[PDB]
């Protein structure tokens, strides 16, 4: 997971499966899945900081973008059968210790 | 009762089947590809477990503990070394009659004790 959220070795398209009962780990490089970005959690902060949201707001002429955020480690990308692995929260409120 | 389990031969490695001995009425093993024989220890042969009361904690892994997907509790301590952390799931098993009961996994690192209640 640490060399796809920096993208070295393994592009971000590639998803990766620990399935923990049945003892299998996965990893799926085949085409045509299918994925959409998430916001990663780290702890209970998202890794979604401020000072990213101050260069993407002026993001015209910073040359910085989303493939800047990607490589960031900041969102992911996560397909179907690696969302049985994933606990997602709908806001950030639901980080809150409620 | 026991479940009892296969047996291999030692020569051409292959299922060692159970007969009888006649002459000495002596439970016996033998391949049928060759004349290797050997007495037999347990004298149960087979066995078949249709009401099949079956304990989970040999089947849960203690890995489970570091799911994120599966709900914690700090109400149960675990029995074996105190620690409050311990992440509880139902059977996951097909075919198991009717069991909503918890089976629960002790979390930190390593303890991976697993008790029932
Ligand atoms: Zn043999
Ligand atoms: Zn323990």
């Amino acid at each position: 997971r640490k060399l796809r959220r920096q993208m070295d070795i393994i592009v971000s398209e590639v998803s990766m499966i620990r399935d923990i009962r049945e003892r299998e780990i996965r990893i799926y490089t085949d085409a045509g899945r299918i994925c959409r970005p998430l916001l990663i959690v780290e702890k209970q902060k998202l890794l979604l900081k401020k000072r990213h949201i101050d260069q993407l707001k002026e993001r015209e002429y910073n040359n910085y973008s989303w493939q800047d955020l990607v490589a960031s480690g900041v969102v992911e990308y996560i397909d179907t059968l690696e969302e049985e692995t994933v606990m997602l929260a709908m806001t950030p409120d639901d980080l809150q210790e409620k | 009762p026991g479940i009892v389990g296969i047996r291999f031969c030692q020569e051409c490695n292959n299922m060692l089947y159970p007969k009888e001995d006649k002459e000495n009425r002596i439970l016996l093993y033998a391949c049928r590809n060759c004349d290797y024989q050997q007495e037999a220890d347990n004298s149960c042969i087979y066995v078949n477990k249709i009401t099949h009361e079956v304990d989970e904690l040999t089947q849960i892994i203690a890995d489970v503990s570091q799911d994120p997907t599966l709900p914690r509790t700090e109400d149960h301590p675990c029995q074996k070394c105190g620690h409050k952390e311990a992440v509880f799931f139902q059977s996951h098993s097909a075919r198991a009659e009717d069991a909503m009961r918890l089976y629960y996994v002790c979390t930190a690192p390593h303890c991976g004790h697993r008790w029932t209640e």
